RNA sequence: UAUACAACCUACUACCUCUC
RNA sequence: UGAGGUAGUAGGUUGUAUAG
RNA sequence: CCUCUCU
RNA sequence: UGAGG
């Protein structure tokens, strides 16, 4: 290990022993400054045992002459539990080398796509896994008005309590039908009724009933009659185009069918 | 039989015609086989005897395709006229230069049309025309036009006509099959030649059996929904939208939702919602895969259309309630009829019984009903564990994902497959016992393929239609039937389909008859590839040939000419005695080949094919006579050596009045002075020295390096004697018991059963000790061994002893050896200084202060001594002499008092201790010498200037390579686990490693998982495909001119060709060429075994290829393989009384090692020697007890009577005793100079000796020494040393083979004088038309054994620093048949191979493709691969002796070795420099030395744990290495595909 | 799920001392 | 060679505190 | 007159 | 422009 490597150089060298200097540093990551005779250097990751195995590193590297600060694994589980896929699971599955610095390699399956994380501890091949996995997945106020709108854990110590399968690409449709009751019951009554003098008055009470502020923009064609492009601000990207006089009929009707 | 292949292509050879096959993949082949038929006259320019070939297509996509596959097939220069590159635009200039340039041309019709028509081109001048999908003729085409050209045209040389069709008539046109057949042949002037139904080939047409078709009719039943009617205005609704908007284009958007409408129409409710899915995703990737924003906004509201009608379908569903009953309610009446009949057929019916196809239109369709039906399956309790649904469609991943779906349907896991229409080609799989059409058939073809997939009698070929349709259908089916049955008629008639007897001089019979047979099982015999045996060609002679080959006899007859395979010794044609009926003139053609056979032998007395142990006892007596003296026979463990001592140590005992000669030893330290060592480096250098004194005269000896504990120092031996004559026999006497003292007291090597040997027989000599005495010589010191006849014994001292003598002076204690009676037990230590200053009482200088040194003594050992009685006087300084007496693997103060003082000099003490190393060294290096004089004298170099008596011997060298690993004190020394779960697996095809992702990277299907999917899978999917996770102006023959990952002169080739160069050998490589690995010294004959056993190869090859030049490589390797096998090495060495002086041993002096001028008593050695019968039974034990001392030891030579006796009871009772084992020979063995040897020590031995001269002298020289070994019998016509230049072994016609052959000779770096070689070099044993010269199978015997003694010499000496173990790995890996293949792929020498076999164009192809897709590079995944020789194969063997034939040729035409070395390094020096920055390893070392894989080894079958699966993969080998090696290369390929 | 501190146990590594 | 000690590494456990 | 193909 | 409808 880098520790041990450093550790032995000096026993071998016969000069002074290194010592650690663990400060708390930014964030939630300790930093590490290895004071070793006659040369300084820096190492800062997010455990002290982290720190240390870094610190090692950097100023091995000098006499022969990266550590995120955060819960990869925990917020890999909350991105996951946000966006409604299925959970994450991250399993040690192999461990190979020597007892004093062995080599574990760990698994993150996320559905079918899995990424593995291989290091010299347990926790730290774990955290390796949930890291790769985070990138190719991914590759903030909006998550309070979708809270409003809909029942959503967004977090995954919520979940644990209440114990999600994840929403399957066939199952998506249904997203304007779990709405929250209350909110539904009422831009429906609002779509049966038939008081407003005017369908833009209607479509826009059915709308901002559901809290969906609409994106009505000008779509270039060949056609006397505008024909525009109602665009919403959700999860599901309903994105509409009519003539001028249909639009406010299409976006009554599509309300209508999908929170039937 | 010949390939259905092999018989269409010699037929279009002989006559135009249609070639059909419906079954695919051979039409291909096909083609390019009559293509390079008609390739004879290609090359030649369009003005002198010029041909050139034409390939035309209907559609530019299939000339693209074919003119690519003729690209990667072929030698010829391709060229690609279409539309796209404005042809239509050119001049007839244009045209000449492009008919120059290239040899094919491949276009569609209407381009070739105008060409011809505007005189361009001539009928005339072009050679073969084929046309691909001929069936398109019918009419005013282009096709039909073309061959218009031919009726108004020369008629004398008009162009072959080859018309390739998948389909014979065009679809739903048969209203007169066989008028339509007629005009077809009337068309292209030929027969339409099929082949019949076979187990080779199935002909759909030619089938007789027919299944039971039954018409299942569904119910109009058409109630209407209202959800249909909303979406569909819906999606009108957006089409009106869409039309307007202004812009992954509309019409793909139209397309798809038109689709789904259909889907919804013809399949039901259900099918729509699993169908909509399939869209969504379609709408998703293009809505990422788009540009501008516009397009973006176009996919993003279609996709929105798709989640409303998602909805509006999926609420109908649930309306009424996956269930059965949902899906059965909810759909159209044929998906209903289909799922009814589903049920009954295959109702709880065993899973491996059930095989069905059922028939989809159209692609999207095969979808939408594979999810309704594995739905329906899932919710069936009935219909669930019996049937697996899978669809099939008649990217990358696409094409990888539909092969895998075909597979598992031929294996038998997938039961039903949902196939699309079969349009143009049929379809591969096995015979189906049920068919169910589900869409109306539309084509004759669609019925006829797939009512052939209903092969079995009891099969049942149901078809799903519309009552209103019932009646229109039943004449459909019916007028394709009768038109099948006339198809079937028409290509019947078209289907491709007395002798005295041999009496030998013994009696015996060769009925003609059984000659056909017994040519077919000698063709057996030839060495032949995996593809297959090469039968004999037959041909009948055409009436114009009968008229050269005869006269008048050959009328009203017929001959045929058989044509043997060019591998064998009858390379002419043998004509037959002409006879009437043709099956006659072949049992003559057969016979009279035979009988020609057996004059060349190749048959025996009963004219059975001779046998390799036959071959092989024929050339036992010529070459293997001296096996017969060992009890051995070429026909049909370790062994003990005697040990024999140099002459110049045998009887070299001194005498008295003769003269003597002492040879001073000198040894300098090569250390520099510091504390640690400098009483070494002072004491070593001393003037007084030891010397070797002895009798006989030494050889000038080498400097030896000896490690001591302090550094490293140099031994040198006195070149100049010093003579001395004794006087009388005291000093004789004084010499030897000096001598006795210095091995028994200094040294410890006594053993109780040693006596001083005065009988000079065997390694009898003197060590003396030498002063500066007289003036200028170093006198004897006779003072010193008078003084020193025995050490004295450490008596210690009484504590009033202590007190009377005068014991401290501090001038004695200058230099001598003193030892403390107290502690350490009689441990010498040398007084490097003594302090005047320190007393017994003085301050501890250690800075751990004890105060006075007389309170540790006395606290250390208070009873142990008296206190110190003399407190003032100087303090001893010691330094502790090790106890170490071998010595080549690379500061007490105590008070004089208490210590035991030997007077012994102390300079000699150390050096004494080097002596024994020293004296082994002597021993074997004086054995060197001998061997390199002897050597030199028969080559008769022994008066060069360098090599004769003025030779000076050179310091020998350290191996900085060997390990050597050393136990503590300088001896030579002679994890976590975890669970995992159980599984198996199926051999990976070389197309799986192409792709360059692992297993777990790979993107799930989302066309097969449609409903399980989730988004995240989605965004996966496309991320992959975008690549963010994982032409026709160049010659196929162009290298890509990049870093794939003046030659300097080979030494060895440079000896070899001037005498200038040739520098002496060495005592020092003859040292490295007898000591074996296990002597455990710092050189070793690992090394230049590698050398010498290339030589040994290379010079056997040549020897055996000149001496017996007409015999096949098979019987050629076997006697080159019992040659240089290691029990023929082994029985030459031993002839040459050589194996007795080998080093073998490790040196322990203490425990088996009987020092110089010392032995086992003369009595007891006679007693061994004299008598057999005891010899076994003496045992360590018995020796021990013989303990003789005084008299017996030194002055008598004989053991008392009392323990002679003793001696002997003892040992014959130990027969009776614990001790029976009497495996006491090796403990024993040292006693009488016997060394077991192993076999294998031996022959590397002798490949050592080969490699010393090899390297030193050069290769003419070296090969006479393998006449001195008796290896090579030289016949008196020709010297063995002239074996380079000795014979190992129109130009239109050799040409004709070879079109290309300037970028053969390009890519080679050498161009060929005489082309009969390369031509040669080229053939394959199956071409059947090369009958100028024979197989690459005799050039590649030589081109192997050039190759790698050149390869060899090359890394001998550039790579000096690596372990010779490495060396060997090195050279394993670049001579590999699969690292040779891979460089003829690079090089692009694949093409120019001639070869008939399909199976091996196939695998050439698919490596070709994958060394491609690897980037030209020998990687790991290439030597997992399989090979031939591991024993389908997916490394043919071909391409790697293509190239050793290839190098071959290049040194057979130049006969200069510098040259083909220069090929030979400007093809491997990538592989080289690779290679030597990583070296690979073996496949056992890969598997055993992998972190994550324990191998478990038993048809070997390997258990290995592989991210948390063990699977066990089963290798499969005639040998149990082989089936090892095969079982960790299925093991190496698991662990590769799912990999971290 | 991470983190910090203290204890226990197991496997191993470097060095030192004593002894042989 | 055996024994003991010092510093580290990796796994497991336990208890406390903290965040989530 | 339309589909496919071609130029 | 050729084939089919």
């Amino acid at each position: 290990s880098a520790v041990s490597a450093l550790q032995e150089f000096c026993a071998r060298t016969q000069i002074n022993l290194p010592t650690y200097s663990f400060i708390p540093g930014e964030d939630g990551g300790y930093v590490c400054k290895v004071e070793l005779l006659e040369i300084e250097a820096l190492g800062n990751g997010r455990s002290k045992r982290d720190a240390k195995h870094l610190a090692a590193s950097n100023i091995l590297r000098k006499i022969q002459l990266t550590n995120l600060n955060r819960d990869m694994v925990k917020e890999l589980r909350d991105y996951c539990v946000r966006r409604e896929m299925p959970l994450p699971c991250i399993e040690v599955v192999q461990q190979s080398g020597t007892p004093s610095a062995p080599e574990f390699v760990a698994c993150c399956s996320v559905a079918s796509i899995v990424r593995y994380g291989k290091s010299d501890k347990k926790k730290d091949a774990r955290q390796r896994a949930a890291i790769e996995m985070l990138a190719l997945i991914s590759s903030e106020s909006m998550e309070e008005l979708e809270a409003l709108r809909r029942k959503k854990f967004t977090t995954y110590w919520e979940l644990k309590e209440a114990g999600h399968t994840g929403m399957r690409l066939c199952d998506r449709h249904n997203y304007f039908k779990n709405f929250y009751p209350t909110l539904k019951k009422e831009a429906i009554e609002a779509i049966n009724s038939d008081e407003y003098e005017s369908s833009k008055d209607k479509a826009m009470d059915v709308m901002s009933s559901l809290k969906i502020t609409p994106k009505i923009s000008e779509v270039e064609s060949s056609s006397l009659v505008p024909l525009l492009s109602v665009e919403l601000n959700c999860a599901f990207d309903v994105v509409l185009m009519a003539k001028e006089t249909d639009i406010y009929d299409h976006i009554i009707d599509y309300f209508r069918t999908m929170l039937i | 039989p010949r390939g259905y292949q092999l018989r269409l292509v010699d037929h279009l050879t002989k006559s135009n015609g249609i070639v059909y096959l419906p079954t695919g993949s051979g039409k291909t082949f096909v083609a390019i086989l009559v293509l390079k038929r008609f390739s004879q006259d290609f090359d030649k320019p369009i003005e002198s005897g010029g041909k050139r070939a034409l390939f035309m297509c209907n559609t530019v996509e299939l000339a693209r395709q074919q003119a690519m596959a003729v690209r990667r097939c072929t030698n010829f220069k391709v060229g690609f006229y279409v539309g796209e590159q404005g042809v239509d635009d050119w001049t007839r200039g244009m045209w000449s230069d492009e008919i120059k340039k290239n040899q094919v041309l491949v276009g569609t019709a209407q381009v070739f049309l105008d060409m011809v028509t505007q005189t361009y081109v001539a009928l005339s001048s072009l050679s073969v025309v084929i046309i691909d999908e001929c069936h398109h003729g019918t009419g005013h085409h282009p096709f039909r036009e073309f061959m218009r050209l031919f009726t108004i045209a020369n008629q004398t040389k008009l162009p072959r006509v080859v018309g390739l069709t998948g389909v014979l008539i065009k679809g739903n046109e048969i209203t007169n099959v066989a008028t339509k057949l007629k005009e077809l042949e009337i068309t292209y002037r030929g027969n339409i030649i099929t082949v019949s139904d076979t187990k080779e080939l199935e002909n759909v047409m030619l089938y007789a059996t027919k299944p039971t078709e039954v018409m299942v009719s569904f119910p109009h039943q058409e109630q209407v929904l209202t959800v249909t009617r909303l979406i569909s205005a819906e999606i009108e609704k957006f089409y009106v939208s869409l039309d307007l908007m202004n812009i992954s284009k509309k019409s793909f958007v139209k397309q798809l939702f038109n689709d789904f409408l259909y889907q919804m129409k013809e399949y039901g409710i259900y099918a729509a919602s699993i169908a909509i899915i399939s869209l969504i995703v379609e709408f998703d990737i293009k809505r990422r895969q788009a540009e501008t924003l516009s397009v973006k906004l176009m996919h993003r509201t279609a996709l929105t259309l798709c989640e409303k009608i998602r909805h509006l379908l999926v609420q109908k569903l649930q309306d009424m309630t996956n269930t059965e009953e949902v899906i059965m309610n909810f759909s159209t009446p044929k998906v209903q009829r289909f799922l009814m009949s589903l049920k009954v057929s295959f109702a709880d019916k065993d899973p491996k019984d059930i095989c069905c196809l059922v028939f989809v239109e159209r692609r999207y369709t095969c979808k939408c009903i594979y999810g309704l039906l594995l739905n329906y399956i899932q919710s069936t309790p009935e219909l669930r564990n019996v049937l697996t649904p899978q669809f099939m469609v008649g990217s990358v991943l696409e094409r990888k994902w539909q092969k895998s779906a075909i597979q598992q349907f031929r294996d038998g896991n997938a039961n039903l497959m949902i196939c699309s229409s079969v349009l143009e080609e049929g379809i591969d799989v096995q015979a189906c016992n049920h068919v169910f059409i589900l869409d109306p058939v539309k084509t004759f073809n669609m019925y006829v393929q797939s009512k052939g997939r209903a092969r079995t009698t009891e099969a049942k070929f149901v078809l799903f239609t519309a009552d209103k349709e019932r009646e229109k259908t039943i004449q459909q089916i019916y007028q394709y039937r009768k038109a099948h049955n006339d198809i079937a008629e028409y290509l019947k008639d078209r289907v491709l389909e007395d002798i005295d007897p041999f009496t030998n001089e013994n009696g015996a019979v060769l009925l003609p008859n059984n000659a056909l047979a017994i040519l077919h099982r000698y063709c057996q015999t030839i060495p032949t590839d995996a593809f297959g045996f090469v039968i004999p060609w037959f041909h009948v002679l055409q009436e114009d040939e009968r008229d050269r080959i005869f006269g008048v006899s050959a009328k009203g007859k017929h001959v045929i000419s058989i044509n043997m395979p060019v591998n064998c010794m009858l390379r002419d044609t043998i004509y037959s005695d002409p006879m009437d009926n043709v099956k006659t003139a072949k049992i003559s053609a057969a016979f009279k080949a035979c009988k020609v056979l057996y004059s060349l032998g190749e048959l025996n007395e009963r004219f059975v094919p001779k046998t390799l142990k036959e071959r092989v006892a024929s050339i036992a007596d010529v070459h293997f006579e001296h096996w017969n003296k060992y009890g051995d026979s070429v026909t049909a463990k370790d062994r003990t050596y005697k040990t024999e001592c140099p002459l110049e140590f045998y009887d070299a005992l001194p005498r008295v009045g003769e003269i003597c000669y002492a040879y001073e030893i000198f040894l300098e330290p090569q250390f520099e002075s510091c504390e640690y060592t400098e009483h070494m480096y002072l004491n070593l250098q001393t003037p007084r020295n030891y010397a070797i004194l002895l009798r006989n005269k030494l050889p000038r000896l080498a400097e030896m390096p000896l490690f001591s504990n302090q550094g490293k120092l140099h031994v040198r031996v006195a070149n100049a004697p010093l003579e001395v004559i004794i006087q009388n026999s005291e000093q004789l006497e004084l010499l030897h018991q000096f001598h006795g003292m210095v091995f028994r007291d200094i040294l410890k090597i006594w053993h109780p059963f040693f006596v001083l040997d005065r009988r000079s027989k065997e390694n009898s000599y003197l060590v003396v000790p030498l002063i500066l005495g007289a003036g200028e010589q170093k006198c004897f010191d006779w003072e010193l061994m008078t003084n020193f006849r025995r050490l004295p014994q450490s008596h210690g001292s009484n504590v009033q002893q202590r007190e009377q003598q005068p014991a401290p002076r501090p001038e004695d204690f200058e230099g001598k050896i003193v030892t403390q009676w107290y502690a350490n037990y009689d441990k010498p230590m040398l007084v490097t200084k003594v302090h005047r200053e320190l007393t017994p009482l003085s301050y501890m200088e250690k800075n751990q202060q004890d105060k006075t040194y007389y309170e540790f003594t006395m606290s250390k050992y208070g009873n142990r001594i008296g206190d110190v009685v003399h407190k003032d006087k100087f303090m001893i300084e010691v330094r502790d002499l090790t106890e170490q007496l071998t010595f080549y693997v690379h500061k007490v103060i105590l008070i004089p008092e208490l210590c035991f003082n030997f007077n012994f000099p102390g300079d000699l003490w150390l050096k004494l201790i080097f002596l024994p190393s020293i004296l082994n060294r002597m021993y074997f290096l004086l054995h060197a010498e001998a061997l390199r004089k002897r050597f030199n004298t028969y080559l008769n170099l022994h008066l060069l200037p360098f090599n004769g008596t003025d030779y000076m011997p050179r310091p020998l060298e350290i191996d900085y390579s060997l390990k050597r690993n050393v136990d503590p004190l300088g001896n030579v020394i002679p994890p976590m686990p975890t669970k995992s779960i159980e599984a198996s697996v199926a051999n990976l095809e070389i197309t799986e490693f192409e792709n360059p992702w692992q297993k777990y990277m790979e993107p799930v299907d989302l066309s097969r998982n449609l409903l399980s999917t989730y988004p995240v899978e989605l965004d996966y999917y496309y991320h992959f495909s975008v690549g963010n996770v994982c032409y026709w102006a160049k010659n196929q023959f162009h290298m890509p001119t990049g870093n794939i990952y003046k030659v300097k002169p080979l030494l060895i080739l440079q000896k070899t060709v001037s005498k200038e160069h040739i520098t002496p050998a060495e005592q020092g490589e003859f040292l490295a060429a007898i000591t074996a690995s296990s002597a455990a010294d710092v050189f070793d004959m690992e090394r230049l075994e590698i050398l010498g056993d290339s030589f040994l190869k290379l010079s056997a090859t040549l020897y055996l290829a000149s001496k017996y030049s007409d015999w096949n490589e098979g019987t050629l390797t076997e006697v080159k393989s019992k040659l240089v096998s290691n029990r023929n090495l082994l029985f030459c060495l031993i002839d040459a009384d050589i194996p007795k002086t080998l080093n073998t041993i490790q040196f322990t002096p203490r425990y088996t090692w009987l020092p110089p001028g010392i032995s086992l008593p003369h009595n007891v050695l006679a007693l061994w020697r004299e008598n057999p019968e005891f010899a076994k039974i003496i045992g360590p034990h018995n020796l021990r007890d013989l303990a003789l001392g005084d008299e017996e030891s030194l002055v008598k030579g004989n053991c008392s009577d009392i323990n002679y006796n003793r001696f002997v009871e003892g040992c014959r009772a130990n027969g009776q005793s614990f001790y029976a084992g009497a495996d006491f020979s090796s403990e024993v063995n040292f006693c009488v100079g016997l060394v077991t040897i192993p076999n294998k020590v031996i022959a590397d031995t002798l490949e050592a000796l080969l490699g010393v001269i090899v390297k030193n002298y050069g290769l003419q020289h070296a090969f006479k020494m393998l006449e001195y070994f008796k290896i090579c019998r030289a016949d008196i016509d020709k010297p063995l040393t002239q074996l380079l230049n000795l014979e190992l072994g129109n130009t239109t016609e050799i040409d004709g083979f070879l079109i290309n052959h300037y970028y053969l000779e390009k890519n080679l770096g050498y161009t060929f004088k005489d082309r009969r070689y390369l031509l040669q070099a080229l053939t394959h044993p199956s071409y059947p038309t090369n009958r100028i010269t024979g197989s690459y199978q005799e050039l590649e015997f030589i081109g192997d054994a050039i190759l790698d003694f050149l390869i060899s010499a090359y890394i001998f000496e550039n790579n000096t620093k690596m372990n010779p173990g490495a060396l060997t790995d090195l050279r394993s890996a670049l001579v590999n048949n699969t690292t040779l293949a891979c460089i003829c792929v690079r090089h692009r020498l694949h093409f120019f191979i001639l070869a008939e076999n399909a199976k091996l164009s196939e695998i050439i192809s698919k490596f070709v493709n994958f060394q491609e897709s690897q980037g030209h590079r020998v990687t790991n995944y290439v030597r997992i691969l399989l090979e031939e020789a591991d024993v389908n194969v997916d490394v043919p063997k071909a391409l790697g002796d293509v190239l050793e034939a290839l190098i071959a040729a290049v040194y057979l035409d130049c006969r200069d070795l510098q040259r083909t070395w220069e090929v030979i390094f400007n093809l491997f020096e990538p592989e080289l420099q690779e290679f030597t920055r990583k070296v690979p390893i073996n496949h056992i070392r890969q598997l055993v030395e992998h972190k994550h894989a324990k191998p478990v080894f038993s048809m070997v079958s390997c258990q290995f744990t592989c991210m948390e699966k063990t699977i066990k993969v089963y290798g499969f080998g005639s040998n149990k290495d082989q089936a090892k090696l095969s079982a960790a290369k299925h093991a190496l390929q698991q662990l590769s595909k799912c990999d971290a």
